[PDB]
């Protein structure tokens, strides 16, 4: 389940927008998964919304992806367009 | 140590090498080593150079590194315990 | 074999490597490749590292690249057929 | 014709504004040259007009005969002090 | 005489943030602490108030006889809750 | 004279105002010491409250040592409460 | 020879690398070289990569650079005369 | 002898190897040497390769380096005199 979340795809997560990404980073900070630094690193360095999203995808937290059901559950809270919700 | 067991994971996993680098400064390595580790493009390669500076037999520095890992990303460490 | 011919062309032409990079993640490019290619300053140099990271003669990887090109800009395929 | 267009056209694309740039992006997107994301990347580039132009010109780099031509023909319907003949 | 004031307060500057950061580094420019080029180099780095701070901290290698300290006086003119600890 | 004019009054010119800044860059373009390009970037891309100053301070690197006189004389058009003006 | 003499100033004096870039792109800089120079963080480093592309024996490229400087900033050029 | 007295310190103390390089390019350093020194990632190692190119009896280059050091930071120059 976790492994599938770790792969799924990117192109499908790439087909997102603002008003989800912002709320995702808010929760990932507050759930202590990434510190202020990664929040700053994603929001400041990675300007391109896509680049930003690929950066959160680098916060797949490799074999730390039991926290990524925080991401999946946030996807469940909102409109899930992915087949692998 | 688990860290010695799981270093292969660590090189490919821990995406905040720079934070860890901060803790290992004045306490563990010489800043020439700081700049050296920072130089290579990828986080995997950054960690690779870091572990080449860190003596495996130096248990003391390893403890501080573990605490740094616990305070840096704080989720990967528990997934490594699992 | 079209691909090899535009193995030369695209290293000097395409500028959307970061998106194509997706088409190969895990398919063909592991994280060690991915980060390395991303760290390169210019799109020409990014492609240069990328194509040296796909030395496989397998048609699958080539075909995936072509599909990526078709879905990225859809122009280069006609422009290189000439 | 084709090769001549671009060197001479960086040459003259330094004489322009944002009305132009805004419209340019709409057509270059709809003429399937590049995705929404690259259009977004150029719009969210940390410059005003100038480096955004060099960015559009980085979209004429892979451009073929027709890819320069769609740009130049879009230039045609305005005052081409760019000397687009 | 000042090295230790940061040798032991290094990571502390990883919490120092805000436009106090720019200000922190544009005083060092006036004095010969940072060159124009080094000031440019720190500003052209793209972290939000993180690598910035580590760049100035890379400029503490100089015996801060009156350099390390000129930073400290700027820290004093700001509410240094880290110094207060 | 010119070297001294940049040497100081930088933290002092950092405590300047949009009124003067707005007028100043218009005339610097008019006096051609400033190019169209950089003024165009600095006004939008750089921070409004502060980076506005650091923009003309990007003239401090000899974009006109004679322009230091042009800058000070423009300062003379209003309240030159800063030293050396 | 004037530019070669004063490049130590110019690398750290003139700021508007992008304007200068245009003329050189036409004559000497290929697209890959353009991107390379642009990727560098500081105007000083941008010029440093530019002069590494510039052949020392070539008067033409030097002259084009000077004309570029004159048409970008001739007030730096007047401070160079002084 | 100022350099031979402080070589270890300043190899590891000054950061702006590239700035120092400018003066040397003009007098002594050819372009090949410039590029060589620049290609080192870490500033201590970059200075090490610089001083490996200039460890001879040439006083002019040594003397101009001192003035360069005085014009570089003006802080470490006094701090090493003390």
């Amino acid at each position: 389940a976790d492994k599938v979340l770790k792969e799924k795809r990117k192109l499908f997560i790439r087909s997102m927008g603002e008003w989800t990404i912002n709320g995702l980073l808010d929760e990932l900070l507050q759930t202590r998964v990434l510190n202020k630094e990664e929040m700053e690193k994603v929001k400041r360095e990675n300007a391109t919304v896509m680049d930003k999203t690929r950066a959160l995808i680098d916060s797949v937290i490799p074999k730390g992806a039991q926290a990524c059901q925080i991401c999946i559950t946030y996807i469940c809270e909102e409109d899930s367009y992915l087949a692998g919700t | 140590h688990f860290i010695d067991q799981h270093r292969a994971a660590l090189i490919a996993r821990v995406t905040n090498v720079e934070w860890l680098l901060d803790a290992l400064y004045g306490k563990v390595l010489t800043d020439e080593q700081y700049q050296a580790v920072r130089a290579e493009p990828t986080n995997p390669s950054k960690m690779r150079k870091l572990f080449s500076f860190t003596p495996a037999g130096n248990w003391t520095c390893k403890d501080l590194l573990l605490q740094a890992l616990r305070e840096s990303q704080s989720y990967l460490v528990e997934d490594l315990e699992r």
